């Protein structure tokens, strides 16, 4: 154990489990000879790159899974939700940290992964003959996230039994509680609208159902603390 | 400061009585003025539990013979003590040619002559006489029968063609010399039922030792 | 093993090479390639499947398919029972993940699919 | 923790508790100038010397104790039960390993020891006047072992309160689960029938009764894995 601090944000965590650096690349910056060398893209250091600790979702036996969209989860929150809106372009990285606080008497397993361009396909009316486009609350669920309804196909017609092909890490309750991931900016472009485009999405599904005998706390507070890495903006409004 | 008394050889020496032969005149007991005593070291009561502390032993044994009449009297009678090594044939009658086989050592001594005394070696073909055997010799009546532990037979008899004129009693003592032992095991705490097996009395199973009222009253 | 952390026991995961018939019990499986897994010591255990080859040609129905026949077999037995103290669920689940070693190879592209682009 | 492998047999055990090398001697081989220098005694290496994991006996409050005879426990089993029968002579050693899988909420104590020439004396009819020789199922109980009926006298008229005079090791549930012993070939002879003579016997008795409150698993799976050491055979049939 030992506590780390980035500004006014002080979280208490374990020494250093095994972190997952998505695709082996580190969220670096974008050099001078890029497409906008005129409007120098200011790189937020001060408070912009600090610890955001979201409304802890509660695990249950019946939980299906949860997902947040990026950078959507923060374009609402704090002084980064200040730059994400009143700025024209954006490129960022993310130190995501997911923790569970449960006793050695609860059991379960959470798969935690990041998926680029996570396009939510709805059910489509049922029989398949309705071309319904997911609402805006499902496409960009804010920092409250959203519950998958069809975890097996990840609400996008794809087997989750294969999601491990993305950066992921496991949260087996009998072995670990904390799970950490480092995401590098990923897109077909060097910069992009931080409001109209969610580069990726954080997925955390219960693969082995939460269980416990009667008496043990029925819910497991999953705390998601995350912070921007070598994030960049350009063109104030 | 010395600890020699607790050595195996020390613990085991001493001639102990392991056998007594009666050669009465008038009797149901050894009517032919002769007797056969396959060598058993369990004859000394105490002995059985002592040796059974180990699994394997090895030794030589000096035997001494004390003979007289029942009143413990001495008489002018000659005697033939014969040793029929294992494998050799024991005399079936007071005139069995086994008495004459040279390969059956025999020592002749007059009753008056002090006790005869001889050393017998480690007979066994095995590297050690072993007290326990967990098997059968190639539910069976042959379990625990370690065969290769035969020390021999001691045939005793009055010398001569005719019956001896007196009632006789031979006693066989035995000192165990050069004793070596291996594999120690739990001291017999249950009464002995048979010469061959550890069979105990499943009804009369007794606590190893004295008991008391409470584990707080001494 | 994703059960309570308070659980212990042992499993016997045995591999019966291609051709070999599923062991009758836990004992006979215990004589062939096997692994006693004490999910009491380690939460994870990995088994290597030495070799599998889908190359023997079969012209059955009228449709000639290149099938295994190298159906190796992985059996899993309760070496001991599931021991858990009071207060811990009497059922844990196990997830099994799979991948192919680096000595893996593929040959002859054969586009095939039940899911194609709809009209 | 760390797992060891001898052939196709892979058991998962603890780093290295304190092993007991019976009588300080290591099951070595028998040199060339022995009693049979003509019929070279072939020393089984391949699969013959590997891990045999026997039908786990279940501990209960009421358990009396258990015992197996050697080499009887294996003359039935595997490719060593192949050589033990169709071979005239035998000499072997044994890495015996006994484990318990129980929670920190069960309590108990097991004494685990090896006794050469373990000759089973039955009850003898009761009153003591029947010279009954133990059956063949009691004299050589296979790999299923056998339950002592009179643990106090070890079914042989000897106090168990003294068995510690043999190679032994304790299995106190609050301190350890695994207990290991190394046995050197012991007999009054260099070789001997592997069928007619059980050089020794494995004894594992519960000295402090198994206990637990209601709810905790009522049985403790005792797993006995064992393997031959510098074992030798001679004279095929």
């Amino acid at each position: 154990v030992a506590q780390l601090t980035i500004g006014n944000s002080t979280i208490t965590t374990q020494e250093a489990a095994n972190i997952i650096v998505g695709y082996g690349e580190w969220p670096s910056y974008c050099s001078d000879s890029d497409a906008t060398a005129v409007d120098k893209p200011t790189r937020p250091d001060v408070s912009v790159n600090r610890f955001y600790t979201l409304d802890t979702k509660l695990w249950e036996k019946s939980s299906k899974g949860w997902y947040w969209k990026f950078p959507d989860v923060l374009t609402e929150t704090g002084v980064f939700g200040q730059n994400a809106q009143f700025h024209y372009l954006y490129r960022s990285g993310f130190c995501i940290h997911v923790q569970c606080n449960a006793s050695k008497f609860h059991q379960g397993a959470l798969l935690v992964a990041v998926l680029p361009e996570y396009v939510i396909g709805t059910v489509a009316g049922g029989t398949g003959t309705e071309d319904t486009h997911p609402p805006y609350k499902q496409t960009q669920p804010g920092a409250d996230g959203f519950e998958l309804q069809h975890p097996y196909v990840l609400d996008a017609g794809i087997p989750i039994s294969q999601l491990t092909v993305c950066p992921h890490q496991w949260i087996n309750l009998r072995t670990n509680n904390c799970a950490t991931i480092i995401v590098p900016y990923i897109n077909a472009l060097p910069f992009d609208s931080a409001l109209n485009h969610c580069n990726f999405g954080l997925l955390v599904v219960p693969i082995s159902p939460l269980d416990y005998d009667q008496g043990a706390t029925p819910v497991i507070p999953i705390t998601i603390t995350l912070a921007p890495m070598c994030s960049e903006f350009a063109g104030l409004r | 400061h010395s600890t020699a008394e607790t050595t195996l050889d020390s613990f085991f020496s001493r001639a102990g009585l392991v056998g007594e032969i009666d050669l009465p005149l008038k009797g149901t007991t050894n009517p032919n003025g002769y007797a056969n005593w396959d060598i058993d070291i369990t004859g000394y009561a105490q002995m059985r539990r002592k040796v059974e502390l180990f699994t394997y032993m090895r030794f030589d044994a000096e035997f001494t013979f004390v003979a007289c009449t029942p009143t413990g009297e001495v008489v002018p009678q000659l005697l033939q003590y014969m040793f029929v090594p294992p494998g050799a044939p024991k005399p079936d009658s007071r005139e069995s040619l086994a008495w004459q086989t040279a390969t059956n050592p025999s020592v002749f001594v007059k009753l008056s002559d002090p006790p005869a005394q001889v050393s017998v070696p480690f007979m066994s073909p095995a590297s050690a006489y072993q007290w326990f055997y967990d098997g059968y010799p190639t539910k069976d009546l042959e379990y625990g029968a370690m065969p290769n532990n035969m020390m021999g037979t001691f045939s005793v008899r009055t010398v001569g063609t005719s019956k001896s004129k007196y009632p006789l009693v031979v006693r066989i003592y035995m000192r165990m010399k050069h004793v070596r032992a291996w594999i120690p095991r739990p001291m017999r705490n249950q009464n002995y039922l048979f010469k061959a097996n550890p069979n105990y009395a499943g009804n009369s199973i007794k606590p190893t030792g004295a008991s008391r009222t409470a584990i707080t009253t001494l | 093993f994703t059960g309570s952390f308070m659980a212990t026991g042992k499993m016997l995961i045995a591999y019966t090479p291609p051709g070999g018939p599923l062991p009758k019990d836990r004992a006979t499986a215990m004589l062939g390639t096997h692994v006693i897994w004490d999910f009491g010591l380690q939460s994870s255990v990995t088994l290597v499947i030495p070799w599998i080859s889908n190359t023997h040609y079969r012209a059955h129905a009228r449709d000639g398919v290149f099938d295994y026949y190298t159906t190796g077999l992985v059996s899993i037995w309760y070496q001991t029972n599931y021991v858990v103290p009071i207060g811990a669920p009497n059922t844990a689940y196990i997830i099994a993940l799979a991948a192919a070693q680096k000595n893996f190879t593929m040959k002859l592209c054969k586009d095939a699919s039940d899911i194609l682009q709809t009209g």
